[PDB]
DNA sequence: ATCGGATGTATATATCTGACACGTGCCTGGAGACTAGGGAGTAATCCCCTTGGCGGTTAAAACGCGGGGGACAGCGCGTACGTGCGTTTAAGCGGTGCTAGAGCTGTCTACGACCAATTGAGCGGCCTCGGCACCGGGATTCTCGA
DNA sequence: TCGAGAATCCCGGTGCCGAGGCCGCTCAATTGGTCGTAGACAGCTCTAGCACCGCTTAAACGCACGTACGCGCTGTCCCCCGCGTTTTAACCGCCAAGGGGATTACTCCCTAGTCTCCAGGCACGTGTCAGATATATACATCCGAT
């Protein structure tokens, strides 16, 4: 009776069992593909990695160890793909990325 | 002799620091009183979470700065630095808010 | 009352990408909410598609298709790769 | 305890602060109250819908998750509140 | 293939409101698609709120609440009253 | 729709009538402004500055 | 002496009759060829329903007249009767299409 | 049978016809091709997404219900096609 | 176009801390193992929609062609708006105190779930015929020069 | 500005096929048991909200005032509207091939469902430094005289 979680079996972090239970309780399909939780959780791992990476980029760009939601807003506003992904999404304590229009500058 | 910065300049720096800052720009209690006033219209004596009303004010102000932003943009297309109510109205119009 | 989350997992992947960089609880719960939202996105989309296929079962092909629907270009591509990797790593179990 | 006229409780300095955050230089007066109206109108929906949730929630206090699901249904979803 | 629709009930309620009127089959299909749209809308919203209420039972209270969430003003009011009268009639026997 | 069609002296009701009624009811429009309509066309809308003099 | 209506007048009547008419204003075959050309970009040798492509062209033209409409409106706010590409671009901008 | 350049197959008379339908009086030239681009870009999405459906449909022909569900997912739903 | 002065802003420093990383004991969801059904997958068949081509038409597109109409640039003024400084004011801290109402547990019960037996409401298919679409022609009304 | 002319509205008549009505022909709706269970409800907490009140103060309102963009007007250019002509290919009608779409019938791989056990997750304490904050400082930049 050797135990090994499906996350370790995928060598990843996100809980395949937990997310599987979640989608089960989510009432989307009668039966499920056993590898679908693995796959989706891997996707989540990837995207989370990118967004947190950009967040940390801004953070140590500001000498900030602990990342602030402002870092998150800046990250999600800089990347075109992620911004497109989360265009109509709002972020708490987000603020606005730096943006001054051309004619705003006095001549 | 007294010094006075040229117009906009101080407001320009205000813009700069506000894009720099991230916190709210609305006093909490007035906003809360307004929310409760609006609430009693649909039903009286309803309670709220401070977190809930903080969310209300944050999301509002977000929508509001977005409106101010694209109305600024429209006024650029209006070739003016002063804002006009029609800009806001037509912006909502394009925003499908009419 | 036990309230599940993923702060453990988000912190894990944080370290896996940035062992140095820290994290705030506010942004933590932001991450959690966000992943919940996108997971519901993909769930609803895949269920909708399978209902179009009228297939009561939800498999990984649905997931790939629907994330391709969801993600802007190259992300999805990158995404699906690791996903495939995952299931391969899990099918090779 | 009947409330009223907190709409003007929104200060013109607050409005112009938000505008500067939006990156605006010159503003007219006619906006603010107009602005306020919109503000009202905007929130006019959500709270009601929110308490509508609370309506079905059969509760007297109103919670954040209410406005969460509202903005969601209003297509203006927000993060950081569960 | 046995395909199901509602155009017969469309004609029925038409005669109920306008006995001396014809329809384009095109328009009938449009209206039926509209029926399907509003049905999926209300059903999804009801399931979602029940999920928020953690309810696995979608009942008429959910129906009315979700309609109110969806329909505006007197539309919602009249619809609520009508559904109420109808469920009262059905429950009367 | 029947109102519109009889206004147009029409028994058979074409999608145009329905589109017109849609863009004639404000609450229904709000419900359906995000919806597109086959053989709908556009409800007659004339702008002010468009007029001659 | 030859007669010529003043400018716009004929186009004005065209507007009037087009708001009067409801059918398509695009030739079928060119649109279809364009669609198939676009299709082969993502995958070659794909077939279509005439109903499908009719839907494509109708929905397109709908989006297109909507764009023309609100760009007309913007040009009103631009105080011109001539259209400018920037109007369309910024309209898409407000339409979140940027 | 490799296709090309049907974008200009869109006639300027067609464009101005659509504009008149939209209630437009005076138009510039710079629009049309620009217009065309947008058009392309617009359809650029749907067909792909549509055939994406057909992708999962495992079929060689493309159907209306594809674009139906696309415009639905594109929030631009249409009626009259099942 | 520059320099000088004012002012506003980025920096180093110090310490305070309270979020926050970290570790626990305890819980239950997840893993592990086993059983069934039946959704899904495959295959052979049919159909039949589509994709292809061919010829004639013209309405439509291409193109040209003035040319008045407005986009636009500039130019005067003035009113409305930034600003800095006054003023007064509620906003915020914070801390107190009550409880109404969320928020939790424990029933018990009505209530679909589900299945089985039954079938008529409904749906594919087949006439059919009449508003409706088209056409031609006459009368009406807008419009551009007096 | 009263006509000429032109685009349009309307009227009668022609011919048509979709709208509709009806007909076989089910399967999906109804009916009726039957059962385990979602939640309805009662009945407890407790806490987060709700209001109270005081204290400090950053903040808000208004003033005066420069001023400068908004606005309004003029003249130009060019350019897009309107009409005329010439070219074409969309359309339309018909034909034809097949290749895919849909269908049905098997067949069984996989998942739901069950039961067992425990170990990762979660609430909960616990030091503790990232950074918040304040201060003096050094640098950047505007505004006006030159």
């Amino acid at each position: 009776a050797k135990a090994k979680t499906r996350s370790s079996r995928a060598g990843l972090q996100f809980p395949v069992g937990r997310v599987h239970r979640l989608l089960r309780k989510g009432n989307y399909a009668e039966r499920v593909g056993a590898g679908a939780p693995v796959y989706l959780a891997a996707v989540l791992e990837y995207l989370t990695a990118e967004i947190l990476e950009l967040a940390g980029n801004a953070a140590r760009d500001n000498k900030k160890t602990r990342i602030i939601p402002r870092h998150l807003q800046l990250a999600v506003r800089n990347d075109e793909e992620l911004n497109k992904l989360l265009g109509r999404v709002t972020i708490a304590q987000g603020g606005v990325l730096p943006n001054i229009q051309s004619v705003l500058l006095p001549k | 002799k007294p010094h006075r910065y040229r117009p906009g300049t101080v407001a320009l720096r205000e813009i700069r620091r506000y894009q720099k800052s991230t916190e709210l720009l609305i006093r909490k209690l007035p906003f809360q009183r307004l929310v409760r006033e609006i609430a009693q219209d649909f039903k009286t004596d309803l309670r709220f979470q401070s977190s809930a009303v903080m969310a209300l004010q944050e999301a509002s102000e977000a929508y509001l700065v977005a409106l101010f932003e694209d109305t600024n943009l429209c006024a650029i297309h209006a070739k003016r630095v002063t804002i006009m109510p029609k800009d806001i109205q037509l912006a909502r119009r394009i925003r499908g808010e009419r | 009352t036990r309230k599940e989350s993923y702060a453990i997992y988000v912190y894990k992947v944080l370290k896996q990408v940035h062992p140095d960089t820290g994290i705030s609880s506010k942004a933590m719960s932001i991450m959690n909410s966000f992943v919940n939202d996108v997971f519901e996105r993909i769930a609803g989309e895949a269920s909708r598609l399978a209902h179009y296929n009228k297939r009561s079962t939800i498999t990984s092909r649905e997931i790939q298709t629907a994330v391709r629907l969801l993600l802007p270009g190259e992300l999805a591509k990158h995404a699906v790769s690791e996903g495939t990797k995952a299931v391969t790593k899990y099918t090779s179990a | 305890k009947v409330l009223r006229d907190n709409i003007q409780g929104i200060t013109k300095p607050a409005i112009r602060r938000l505008a500067r955050r939006g990156g605006v230089k010159r503003i007219s007066g006619l906006i603010y109250e107009e602005t306020r109206g919109v503000l009202k109108v905007f929130l006019e929906n959500v709270i009601r819908d929110a308490v509508t949730y609370t309506e079905h929630a059969k509760r007297k206090t109103v919670t954040a998750m209410d406005v969460v699901y509202a903005l969601k249904r209003q297509g203006r979803t927000l993060y950081g509140f569960g």
